[PDB]
C-alpha cells in the first residue's frame, strides 16, 4: 500500500508544477502542512498557552497597549474542537488534492 | 442510630452496574431515606428505580455514588432525610452522614478545625528549605 | 490519601463544602473572617481529588488547596 | 567461523529463556506483599 | 545543604565600594600602584616587542620571545591591579 | 506491596499505576523515602562506576564481535572496497533467500555491515590483525571488572566519601582538568607517537617491542635540547600509501594542515601535535586552583569579586558558588549543555575535518555518524534546560541568591519570554512566509521570480579562511594580507589546498537554498528555547499557579478550574519541547543528508534549484530517495536492504501509536477498563483467574511519557532506515 | 560581479530561461486558431513573461548559475532595492499600523464600556486615529521621551516567581 | 583469526564481569 499505491501514484500530484494541475500540487502540500499544524492543538494543553500569553500581555502593558478584551487560551474543548477541525481538513485536503491530480492526469 | 436491615429497597429490576467483588470483600456503602411517594428516581448506577412510600434503603460501591444519589433527592423529591453508612465484611456498620445530625454546610458547634493553616497560601515555605528536614512546607 | 489545607483567607462562603461531593469538608466556627466561619477539612481520606471545591473557592487565590497524594481504592474512585 | 556452535546454543538462551526467566522472577518480586 | 567547604584562607572579597579591597590581589596585595603601573607599561612594551619580533612564526622561533609574548595579557591584570591599588591608597 | 521499597506511597497503590511509577521513579534518588545527602551523594557516585562499566563492556563487546565474526583483516587489505562487518546473524525465522541476500562482506554467513566506523577509527589509531582487536575487547572486559568493583568498594563502610570529599570543588577541577582532560591527552599523544604514526607507515609497534623501538631517528634528544623543530622534519610525503612504508616520512609533530592526500583525513602526526599541545595547556589549567600548599584561586572568592561596580548585573555572582555546589541538578544542566554544545561540534567538525583513514568515502558511515551525533546533541541539550528547571523547584533558594545573577534572572522573566516569543514569530512568519513565496510562485510556471538571498555573510567567512571561490579578497583569501602572510610557513599552504579542492566537506559551497534552511535552523533553535526557557522560569510560579512549586516538577495539572491549567507544569515544558527538538534535528539532518548526497552524485545543482521550495524537498528528496529503501523486499523477491525496509514501516507504526497517547485521554480508557472488569468478573472458567492489582488507565503524565516515547523511537527508527537505506542503495 | 554572481542581463542561463518559458507558451498557442480567445489569452501571456524577462534583465539584478536572480542583502547601496528600501517601506506601514492601532486602545480605554469599542470600532473615531499614523515616528518618539510611551516597572503585574 | 579457546577465556572474564555486576547491584540496592 506504501510503495505501489501511495508512492506510485503520488507522482502527479508532485509534478503537477508548472501545468494546469498545479493547484492541486500546491493544495496537496497546504493541506500536510494544516494537519500538521492540528497536532499543536492536540497533543498540547490549554496551561502552557495561558502562562504563554501571560508574558505577551505584559509587553503590551510596557507599552501600554493591553487590550481591554483579556486574551486568554482557547478553552480545553475548544483546543480539541480547534485540533480536530484542522486535523480533518488537512487529511482530507491531502486526499482531495492526491486524488484529483492522480485521477485527472491518468483517467 | 444503626442501620434497620430489614428496611425494604426500592424497587429496582437489576443492572450491570451495581456493586462487583470488592463490596462484598472491602467495603460496601449504604443509603436510607424516606420518601412521601411512590415514585420514580434515577439510580447512580445505571436505568430508573421507584422508592417506596415510607423508608428507603440501597446498597451502593462508593460514597460518591450515595451522595450523587442523596444530592438528587434533595434537589428534586425535597428529601432531606437521607442517612449514608459505610458496611465492612466484618459486619460492622459506620454511620457518615451527616455525621453529626447538621449538614456540614451549616456550622456546628463540637466541631473542630482540620487542617486550617494560619497564613495565606502565599506564604508557605520554599522547598529547598525543607529539603531533606522533615518540616511541612505550612510554614 | 489526598492533602486538603484551608488557609485563613476563607472568607466562610460555604461553597467548597457545597460542592465536595464525598463530604470531605465542613464549616467550624472561627472569629477570624466577618462571616465567622471556616472551611475545615476532617475527612480527607474520602477525597478523590476533584478539585470541584478549588472550582467553588472566589477568594483571589484558592482558600481551600487540594494536594494530590497517594492513591487508594477511595481516591482513585474505584467501584471494583 | 569459529566456534560456529555458539550462536545458535547462546542465541535462544538469551532471547528465549533469560528474558522467561526474568520476567517470571520479577512477576513474583512485584507480587508479593513481604 | 550541608556546610561547602573552601580551602583554608578563604576570606571574604565581596565589594561595593569604588574599588575591591586589596585581598583580591592575592600575593600582590602589598604591591603598590606605582609598581603595577610601572610593571604595566614595561610588560606592555616588553611583550609587544616579543611577540612583533615572531609574528612570522618560524619552525624555529626563539624561546625566549614566545615566553616574552605571555606579557602582553599580563600587563592588561598589572593595569587593572594597577587602578585598585591607586583606589586603595597604595 | 513492596516492589517500591523506596516510596511508601507507591507500595501501598493496590492499582498497576504501582508497578509502572515505581518503575519510572527508580533512578530519582532524592525523592526517595528516608534520603539524606551522605547517602545520596554515595549512590551516585556507587551508580557512576555501574554507568562506567556498562560503557566498557559496550565497547568490548564491539572490539569481539569485529574480531570473532569481522573482516577486519580483509578490510585492513583493501579498505575502499570491502564494506565492514558488524556482526554475525544468527534468525531463526529467516527464510534461504534472507540468508542469501544478508551473505555479503566476503564472508559464508548472513551479516550486518557496520554503519558506525570502528574500522576506520581502530585502521587509523594502530589495529592491523584480529588479535589485538582481541586484546582491547579482554583489557575492556578487566576494566569494566575494575570499575564494577570500584564501585562496589566505595559503598562499604570504610570506603564511603564523605560529603566534605563530594564537594571538595577545587581537588578535582585541579585533577580533572590536569589528569582527566590533560594527562590522558598527553598520553594519546603518546600512543599515536609511539603505535598508531610507526604502524601508519609499516613499522609495527606493540607491547613486545615498544621499548626497543625509537619513535623518531634522533630520539627524546632533541626534546631535551630545545631542538623541538627537528620532530617536525621529513613529513609524510603526498605520495605517502597509508599503512605502508612508501612515501612515508619520519616526522612526528609536524603541523602541515589539510589532508594526507590519498586518505583524505588529517595527517596523524598534526593530531599528534595537536594533543600534545591540548595536554600542555590543559595540565597548566589544572594548577589554577587551591588544593593544599597555598598557591592557587578560591572558586568563592573569584565568584563573589565579579559584581560590575556600575550596578547593573546587582549582587553579581555572589552566593552563586553555594547554590551550584548544593544543586545536583545545577551541575547536570551545565554538564548537559556544555555536552550539547561539544557532541554538536563533534558532529560538525568531523564531517568537515575527517581524521580516521578512508572514512569520508563511506558515504553510510559519515551519514550515519553524523545523524547520531546530532540526536544525541538534541536530547544533552533539552536535558540541560529540564534539569534546571528542576533546580528552580527543587534547589533554588531566593534568600541565599538576593539579587543575584540568578534572581535577576528571574526578576526580568518576561522580558526574556517575551523577547524568545517575539524572535521565533519573526523568524517563523518570514522564513515560511519565502518558502511559501518560492512555492506558489515555482508551481505557476515562474521561478525567476523566487526570492533567493545570497548567504553572503557566511560566504565571506568561508573566504576569510581562505575559500576562493566568491571573489572576496578580505584575509587569507588575499595574496598579500598579515592574516595570509603569518601563516604560510606553517599550515597555510596545506589549509589552501584542503579549503579550495571541491573534493571534501571542508567549507562546502552555499547558497540561497542554504539560507533560507538556515533561517528554519533558527526558527527551531529559538522556539525550542522558548519552550524550555518557559518552562524553567515559570517552574517556581506563574499567574495560573502562583504556588507552582508547592506542587513539584511534574504534576499532571491543576484542575478544570480557572479556565483549564492542562500541562502547565515545568515537566509539560519539556514534554512540548520535545517535539521540537525532534523537529529541528529533522531539519538538521534532512539538510545535511540531502546537501552531501546531491554533492557525492556529482549533482548538486539538484540541491541549488529545488532547495529553495518545499516540493524540492518533499519530491527530490523524501520521495526520490525514498524508492530504494521501501523496495528492499517486495512482490519480485528481497534484497539485504530488506531490514531497513521493515524498520522503516516499524518507524511508522510506533510513531503513529504514539498519537493514540497524546490524543486520546484517560476518562475515555478507564470507562472502557471497567466495563473490561465487570467482563471478567461475570465470565465463568474465566474469574477463576483474579488481578493482585486492578486494573486502571495509565496516569495523565504517565501517558504523556509513553506518547512521547512511542513518537521519538518512531521517529528515530523512521530517519535511521531511510538515512542508512538511502545512501547505501544510491552510493553517492 | 558581487559573490562570483553574473548580471542577468549577460547570463546565458537567464537566456534560455526566457526561451524554455515562451516555448513552452509558443507550443500551447500551436493548437488553437489566431482569432481565439484562447489564442489572445496565450499571446498575452508570452507579451508578460518577455516583458518580465527584459526587465530583470536590465535592473541590475545579478543572476546565479542557475539563471534566476539572485537578492544582495548585506546593505551595499548598489542593491538597496531589493531589501533595505523595500524594508524600509515596511517599518514605515507597519509602524503606521502600530501606532493608530495603540491609539485606538488607549482611547478605548476611556470609554463608557471599554470592551464593546473594541467589538464594535467606533469607526469615525477610528478613521481620525487612521490618518494620523503618516508621522509616527516623530509622534512616537516624541511619546517616547515625553514619558508617555514606556510605563514603569511597578505598574506592571507580574508572575511572584 | 580466534580461537574457540580464545572464546572461553573471553566468557570466564564476562562471568567474572558478571558476578562483579550482581554484587554492586546487591549492594546499590542495599
Ligand atoms: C554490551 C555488549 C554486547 C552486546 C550488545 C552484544 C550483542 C550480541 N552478542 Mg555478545 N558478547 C559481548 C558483548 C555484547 N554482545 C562480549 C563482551 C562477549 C564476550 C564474552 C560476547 C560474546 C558473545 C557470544 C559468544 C555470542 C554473542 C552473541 C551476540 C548477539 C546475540 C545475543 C546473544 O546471544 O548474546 C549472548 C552474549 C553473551 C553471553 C555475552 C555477554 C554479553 C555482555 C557481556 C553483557 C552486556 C550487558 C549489558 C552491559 C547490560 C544489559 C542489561 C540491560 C537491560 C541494562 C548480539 C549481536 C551471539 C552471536 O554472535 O549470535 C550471532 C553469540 O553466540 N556474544
Ligand atoms: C584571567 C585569568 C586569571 C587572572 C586574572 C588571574 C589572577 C591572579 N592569579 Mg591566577 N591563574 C590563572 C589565570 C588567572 N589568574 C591560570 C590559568 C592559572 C593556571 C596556571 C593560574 C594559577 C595561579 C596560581 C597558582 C596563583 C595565581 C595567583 C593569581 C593572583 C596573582 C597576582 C599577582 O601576580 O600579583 C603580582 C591574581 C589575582 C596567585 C594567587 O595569589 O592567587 C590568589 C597564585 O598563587 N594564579
Ligand atoms: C587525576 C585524577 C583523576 C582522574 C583521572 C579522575 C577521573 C574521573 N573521575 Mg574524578 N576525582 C578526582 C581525581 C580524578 N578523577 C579527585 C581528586 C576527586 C575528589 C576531589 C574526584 C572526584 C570524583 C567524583 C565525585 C566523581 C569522579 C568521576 C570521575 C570519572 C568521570 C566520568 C568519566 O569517565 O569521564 C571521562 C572523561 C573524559 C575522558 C574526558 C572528557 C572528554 C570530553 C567530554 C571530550 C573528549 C573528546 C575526545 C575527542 C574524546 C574522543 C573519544 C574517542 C571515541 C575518539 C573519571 C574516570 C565521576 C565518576 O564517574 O565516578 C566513577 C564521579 O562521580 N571523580
Ligand atoms: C506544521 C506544524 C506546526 C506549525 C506551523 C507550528 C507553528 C508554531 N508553533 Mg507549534 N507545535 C506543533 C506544530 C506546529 N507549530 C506541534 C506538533 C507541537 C507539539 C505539541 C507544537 C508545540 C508548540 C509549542 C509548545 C510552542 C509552539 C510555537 C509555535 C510558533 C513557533 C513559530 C513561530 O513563532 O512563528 C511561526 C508562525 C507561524 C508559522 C504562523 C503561520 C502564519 C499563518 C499561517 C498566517 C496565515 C493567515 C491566513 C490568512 C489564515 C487563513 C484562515 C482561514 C480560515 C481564512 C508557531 C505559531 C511556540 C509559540 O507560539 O511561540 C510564540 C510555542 O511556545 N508550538
Ligand atoms: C532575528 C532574526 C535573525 C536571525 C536569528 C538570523 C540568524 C541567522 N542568519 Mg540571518 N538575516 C536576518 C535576520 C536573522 N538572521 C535579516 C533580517 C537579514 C537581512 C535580509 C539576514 C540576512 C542574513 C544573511 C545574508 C546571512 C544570514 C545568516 C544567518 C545565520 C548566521 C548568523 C548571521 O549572519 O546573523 C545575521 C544577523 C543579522 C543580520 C542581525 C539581524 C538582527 C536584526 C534585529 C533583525 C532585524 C533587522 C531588520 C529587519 C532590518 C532593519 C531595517 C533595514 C531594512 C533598514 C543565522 C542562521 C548567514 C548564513 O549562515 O546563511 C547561510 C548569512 O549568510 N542572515
Ligand atoms: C498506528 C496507530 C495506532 C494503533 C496501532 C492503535 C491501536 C489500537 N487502538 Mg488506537 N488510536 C490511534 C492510533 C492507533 N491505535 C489514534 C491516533 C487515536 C486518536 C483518536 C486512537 C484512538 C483510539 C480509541 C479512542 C480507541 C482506539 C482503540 C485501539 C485498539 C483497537 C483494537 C485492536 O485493534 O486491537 C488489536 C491491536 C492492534 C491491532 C495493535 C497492533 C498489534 C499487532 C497485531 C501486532 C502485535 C505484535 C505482538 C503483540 C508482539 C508481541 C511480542 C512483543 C511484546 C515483544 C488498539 C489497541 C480502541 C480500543 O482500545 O478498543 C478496543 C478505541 O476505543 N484507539
Ligand atoms: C500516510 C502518510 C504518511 C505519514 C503519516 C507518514 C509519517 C511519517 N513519515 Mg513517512 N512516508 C510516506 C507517507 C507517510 N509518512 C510515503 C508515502 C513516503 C514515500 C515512500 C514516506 C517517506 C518518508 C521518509 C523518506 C521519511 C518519512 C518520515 C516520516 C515521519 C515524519 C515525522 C515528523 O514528525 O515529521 C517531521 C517533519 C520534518 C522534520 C520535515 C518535514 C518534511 C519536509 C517536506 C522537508 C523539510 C523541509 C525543510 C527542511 C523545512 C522548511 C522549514 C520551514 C520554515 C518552511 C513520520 C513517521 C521522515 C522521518 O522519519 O522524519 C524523521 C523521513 O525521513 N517518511
Ligand atoms: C495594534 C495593536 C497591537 C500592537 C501595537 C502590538 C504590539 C506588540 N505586540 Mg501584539 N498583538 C496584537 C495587537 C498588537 N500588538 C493582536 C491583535 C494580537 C493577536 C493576534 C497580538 C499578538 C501578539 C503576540 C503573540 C506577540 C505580540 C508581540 C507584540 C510586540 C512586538 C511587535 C510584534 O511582535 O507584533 C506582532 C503582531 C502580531 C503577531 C499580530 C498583530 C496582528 C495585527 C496586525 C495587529 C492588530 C491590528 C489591530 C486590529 C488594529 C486596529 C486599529 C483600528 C481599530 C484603529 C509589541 C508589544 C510580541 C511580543 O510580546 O514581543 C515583545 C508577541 O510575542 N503580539
Ligand atoms: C543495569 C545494571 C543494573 C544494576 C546496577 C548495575 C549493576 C550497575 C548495572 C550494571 C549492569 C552490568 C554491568 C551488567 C553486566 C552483565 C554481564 C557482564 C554479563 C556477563 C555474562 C557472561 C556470562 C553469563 C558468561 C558465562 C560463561 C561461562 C559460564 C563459561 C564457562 C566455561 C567455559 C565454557 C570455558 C571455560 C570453563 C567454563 C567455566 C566451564
Ligand atoms: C535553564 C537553566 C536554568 C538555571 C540553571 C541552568 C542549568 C544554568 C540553566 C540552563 C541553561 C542552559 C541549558 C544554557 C545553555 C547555554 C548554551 C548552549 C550556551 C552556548 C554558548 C556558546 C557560546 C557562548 C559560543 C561562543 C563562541 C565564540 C565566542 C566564537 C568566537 C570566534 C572564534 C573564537 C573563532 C571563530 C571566529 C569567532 C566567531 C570570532
Ligand atoms: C496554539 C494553542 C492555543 C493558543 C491559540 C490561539 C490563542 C489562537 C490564535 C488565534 C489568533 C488570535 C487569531 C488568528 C486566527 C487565524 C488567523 C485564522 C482563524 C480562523 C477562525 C478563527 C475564524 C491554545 O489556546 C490551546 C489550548 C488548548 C490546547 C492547545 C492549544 C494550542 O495549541
Amino acid at each position: 500500500w506504501l510503495r505501489d499505491f501511495l508512492w506510485a501514484q503520488a507522482s502527479q500530484v508532485i509534478q503537477s508544477y508548472g501545468s494546469a494541475l498545479s493547484a492541486y500540487g500546491l493544495i496537496f502540500l497546504g493541506a500536510h502542512f494544516i494537519w500538521a499544524f492540528s497536532l499543536m492543538f492536540l497533543f498540547s494543553g490549554r496551561g502552557y498557552w495561558q502562562e504563554l500569553i501571560e508574558s505577551i500581555v505584559w509587553a503590551h502593558n510596557k507599552l501600554n497597549v493591553a487590550p481591554a478584551i483579556q486574551p486568554r487560551a482557547l478553552s480545553i474543548t475548544q483546543g480539541r474542537a480547534v485540533g480536530l477541525a484542522h486535523y480533518l481538513l488537512g487529511g482530507i485536503g491531502t486526499t482531495w488534492a492526491f486524488f484529483l491530480a492522480r485521477i485527472i492526469s491518468v483517467g | 442510630e444503626t442501620l434497620n436491615l430489614q428496611i425494604p429497597s426500592p424497587t429496582f429490576e437489576g443492572s450491570t452496574g451495581g456493586w462487583l467483588r470488592a463490596a462484598e470483600v472491602e467495603e460496601k456503602y449504604a443509603i436510607t431515606w424516606t420518601s412521601p411517594k411512590e415514585q420514580v428516581f434515577e439510580m447512580p448506577t445505571g436505568g430508573a428505580a421507584i422508592m417506596r412510600q415510607g423508608e428507603n434503603l440501597l446498597y451502593l460501591a462508593r460514597k460518591e455514588q450515595c451522595l450523587a444519589l442523596a444530592t438528587q433527592v434533595k434537589n428534586s423529591f425535597k428529601i432531606t432525610d437521607y442517612k449514608v453508612y459505610r458496611i465492612f465484611p466484618s459486619g460492622e456498620v459506620q454511620y457518615l452522614h451527616p455525621k453529626d445530625g447538621v449538614f456540614p454546610e451549616k456550622v456546628n458547634a463540637g466541631r473542630v478545625g482540620v487542617g486550617n493553616v494560619s497564613h495565606s497560601i502565599g506564604k508557605n515555605l520554599n522547598p529547598a528549605q525543607i529539603k531533606f528536614t522533615s518540616k511541612s512546607f505550612n510554614g | 490519601s489526598h492533602s486538603v489545607k484551608v488557609y485563613d483567607t476563607c472568607i466562610g462562603c460555604t461553597q467548597c463544602v457545597r460542592a465536595c461531593p464525598c463530604d470531605v469538608l465542613e464549616m467550624v466556627s472561627w472569629d477570624g473572617c466577618k462571616a465567622g466561619q471556616i472551611a475545615s477539612a476532617p475527612r480527607t481520606e474520602d477525597c478523590i481529588g476533584c478539585k470541584r471545591c478549588e472550582t467553588a473557592c472566589p477568594t483571589d487565590f484558592l482558600s481551600v488547596r487540594v494536594y494530590l497524594g497517594g492513591e487508594t481504592t477511595r481516591s482513585m474512585g474505584l467501584a471494583y | 567461523m569459529t566456534a560456529a556452535y555458539l550462536p545458535s546454543i547462546l542465541v535462544p538462551i538469551i532471547g528465549l529463556i533469560f528474558p522467561g526467566l526474568v520476567m517470571a522472577f520479577a512477576f513474583i518480586y512485584i507480587e508479593q506483599d513481604e | 545543604f550541608s556546610p561547602v567547604p573552601s580551602p583554608e584562607g578563604t576570606k571574604e572579597t565581596y565589594w561595593e565600594t569604588k574599588a575591591p579591597s586589596s585581598d583580591v590581589l592575592g600575593i600582590g596585595a602589598g604591591v603598590s600602584s606605582g609598581n603595577f603601573a610601572a610593571a604595566s607599561v614595561f610588560a606592555a612594551l616588553v611583550g609587544g616587542y616579543c611577540t612583533g619580533q615572531v609574528i612570522p612564526l618560524t619552525v624555529e622561533p626563539n624561546p625566549l620571545f614566545l615566553a616574552g609574548s605571555f606579557l602582553l595579557p599580563y600587563s592588561w591584570a598589572l593595569h587593572v591591579a594597577a587602578w585598585i591599588q591607586k583606589n586603595n591608597g597604595k | 506491596t513492596k516492589f517500591p521499597k523506596f516510596s511508601q506511597a507507591l507500595a501501598q497503590d493496590p492499582a498497576t499505576r504501582r508497578i509502572w511509577y515505581g518503575l519510572a521513579t527508580a533512578h530519582d534518588l532524592e525523592s526517595h523515602d528516608g534520603m539524606t545527602e551522605e547517602n545520596l551523594y554515595q549512590k551516585i557516585f556507587a551508580s557512576h562506576f555501574g554507568h562506567l562499566a556498562v560503557i566498557f563492556l559496550w565497547t568490548s563487546g564491539n572490539l569481539f564481535h569485529v574480531a570473532w565474526q569481522g573482516n577486519f583483516e580483509q578490510w585492513v587489505l583493501n579498505p575502499l572496497k570491502v564494506k565492514p562487518i558488524a556482526h554475525a546473524i544468527w534468525d531463526p525465522h529467516f527464510g534461504q533467500p534472507a540468508v542469501k541476500a544478508f551473505t555479503k562482506g566476503g564472508v559464508s554467513y548472513p551479516v550486518n555491515i557496520a554503519t558506525s566506523g570502528v574500522y576506520h577509527w581502530w585502521y587509523t589509531i594502530g589495529m592491523r590483525s584480529n588479535t589485538d582487536l582481541y586484546a582491547g575487547s579482554l583489557f575492556l572486559l578487566f576494566l569494566a571488572g575494575v570499575f564494577l568493583f570500584a564501585g562496589w568498594l566505595h559503598l562499604q563502610p570504610k570506603f564511603r566519601p564523605g560529603l566534605s570529599w563530594f564537594k571538595n570543588n577545587e581537588s578535582r577541577l585541579n585533577h580533572h582538568l590536569s589528569g582527566l582532560f590533560g594527562f590522558s591527552s598527553l598520553a594519546w599523544s603518546a600512543h599515536l607517537i609511539h603505535v598508531a604514526i610507526p604502524e601508519a607507515r609499516g613499522q609495527h609497534v606493540c607491547w613486545d617491542n615498544f621499548t626497543k623501538v625509537a619513535p623518531h631517528p634522533a630520539g627524546l634528544q632533541p626534546f631535551f635540547t630545545g631542538n623541538w623543530g627537528a620532530y617536525a622534519a621529513s613529513p609524510d610525503t603526498t605520495n605517502h600509501i597509508f599503512g605502508t612504508s612508501e612515501g612515508a616520512g619520519t616526522a612526528i609533530l609536524t603541523f602541515l594542515g589539510g589532508f594526507h592526500p590519498q586518505t583524505q583525513a588529517l595527517w596523524l602526526t598534526d593530531i599528534a601535535h595537536h594533543h600534545l599541545a591540548i595536554g600542555v595547556v590543559f595540565i597548566f589549567a589544572g594548577h589554577m586552583y587551591r588544593t593544599n600548599w597555598g598557591i592557587g584561586h578560591s572558586l568563592k572568592e573569584i565568584l563573589d569579586a565579579h559584581r560590575p561596580p556600575g550596578g547593573r548585573l546587582g549582587a553579581g555572582h555572589k552566593g552563586i558558588f553555594e547554590t551550584l555546589t548544593n544543586s545536583l541538578h545545577f551541575q547536570l544542566g551545565l554538564a548537559l549543555a556544555s555536552l550539547g554544545v561539544i557532541t554538536s561540534l563533534v558532529a560538525q567538525h568531523m564531517y568537515a575535518l575527517p581524521s580516521y583513514a578512508f572514512i569520508a568515502k563511506d558515504y553510510v558511515t559519515q551519514s550515519a555518524l553524523y545523524t547520531h551525533h546530532q540526536y544525541i546533541a538534541g536530547f544533552l541539550m533539552v536535558g540541560a534546560f529540564a534539569h534546571g528547571a528542576i533546580f528552580f523547584v527543587r534547589d533554588y533558594d531566593p534568600e541565599q541568591n538576593k539579587n543575584n545573577v540568578l534572581a535577576r534572572i528571574l526578576d526580568h522573566k518576561e522580558a526574556i519570554i517575551s523577547h524568545l516569543s517575539w524572535v521565533s514569530l519573526f523568524l517563523g512568519f518570514h522564513t515560511l512566509g519565502i518558502y511559501v513565496h518560492n512555492d506558489v510562485v515555482v508551481a505557476f510556471g515562474t521561478p525567476e521570480k523566487q526570492i533567493l538571498v545570497e548567504p553572503v555573510f557566511a560566504q565571506w567567512i568561508q573566504a576569510s579562511s581562505g575559500k576562493a571561490l566568491y571573489g572576496f579578497d578580505v584575509l587569507l583569501s588575499s595574496t598579500n594580507s598579515v592574516a595570509a602572510n603569518a601563516s604560510s610557513n606553517i599550515w597555510l599552504p596545506g589549509w589552501l589546498e584542503a579549503i579550495n579542492s571541491g573534493k571534501n566537506s571542508l567549507f562546502l559551497p552555499i547558497g540561497p537554498g542554504d539560507f533560507l534552511i538556515h533561517h528554519a535552523i533558527a526558527l527551531a533553535l529559538h522556539t525550542t528555547t522558548l519552550i524550555l526557557v518557559k518552562g524553567a522560569l515559570d517552574a517556581r510560579g506563574s499567574k495560573l499557579m502562583p504556588d507552582k512549586k508547592d506542587f513539584g516538577y511534574a504534576f499532571p495539572c491543576d484542575g478544570p478550574g480557572r479556565g483549564g491549567t492542562c500541562d502547565i507544569s515545568a515537566w509539560d515544558a519539556f514534554y512540548l519541547s520535545m517535539f521540537w527538538m525532534l523537529n529541528t534535528i529533522g531539519w538538521v539532518t534532512f539538510y545535511w543528508h540531502w546537501k552531501h548526497i546531491t554533492i557525492w552524485q556529482g549533482n548538486a545543482g539538484q540541491f541549488n534549484e529545488s532547495s529553495t521550495y518545499i516540493m524540492g524537498w518533499l519530491r527530490d528528496y523524501l520521495w526520490l530517495n525514498s524508492s530504494p529503501l521501501i523496495n528492499g523486499y517486495n512482490p519480485f523477491g528481497m534484497n539485504s536492504l530488506s531490514v531497513w525496509s521493515w524498520m522503516f514501516l516499524f518507524g511508522h507504526l510506533i510513531w503513529a501509536t504514539g498519537f493514540m497517547f497524546l490524543i486520546s485521554w484517560r476518562g475515555y480508557w478507564q470507562e472502557l477498563i471497567e466495563t473490561l472488569v465487570w467482563a471478567h468478573e461475570r465470565t465463568p472458567l474465566a474469574n477463576l483467574v483474579r488481578w493482585k492489582d486492578k486494573p486502571v488507565a495509565l496516569s495523565i503524565v504517565q501517558a504523556r511519557l509513553v506518547g512521547l516515547i512511542h513518537f521519538t523511537a518512531g521517529y528515530i527508527f523512521t530517519y535511521a532506515a531511510f538515512v542508512i537505506a538511502s545512501t547505501t542503495g544510491k552510493f553517492g | 560581479d558581487v559573490a562570483g554572481l553574473t548580471p542577468c542581463g549577460e547570463s546565458k542561463e537567464f537566456a534560455r530561461r526566457l526561451d524554455g518559458s515562451v516555448k513552452k507558451l509558443q507550443t500551447r498557442l500551436s493548437k488553437y486558431e489566431a482569432g481565439t480567445p484562447p489564442a489572445l489569452a496565450l499571446q498575452k501571456q508570452i507579451d508578460k513573461t518577455k516583458n518580465r524577462f527584459d526587465r530583470y534583465g536590465k535592473a541590475g539584478l545579478l543572476c546565479g548559475t542557475d539563471g534566476l536572480p539572485h537578492l544582495i542583502t548585506d546593505g551595499r547601496w548598489t542593491h538597496s532595492g531589493e531589501f533595505v528600501i523595500p524594508g524600509l517601506l515596511f517599518l514605515y506601514v507597519a509602524g503606521w499600523i502600530g501606532w493608530v492601532g495603540r491609539s485606538y486602545v488607549l482611547f478605548a480605554r476611556t470609554a463608557d464600556k471599554p470592551t464593546e469599542k473594541e467589538i464594535i470600532i467606533d469607526v469615525p473615531v477610528a478613521l481620525s486615529f487612521v490618518s494620523t499614523g503618516f508621522i509616527w515616528p516623530f509622534s512616537a518618539f516624541k511619546e517616547f521621551t515625553s514619558g508617555n510611551l514606556i510605563v514603569p516597572a511597578d505598574e506592571i503585574t507580574v508572575s511572584p516567581r | 583469526m580466534i580461537s574457540d579457546t580464545q572464546i572461553f577465556i573471553a566468557l570466564i572474564l564476562a562471568l567474572v564481569s558478571l558476578v562483579l555486576a550482581i554484587r554492586l547491584g546487591r549492594a546499590l540496592y542495599q
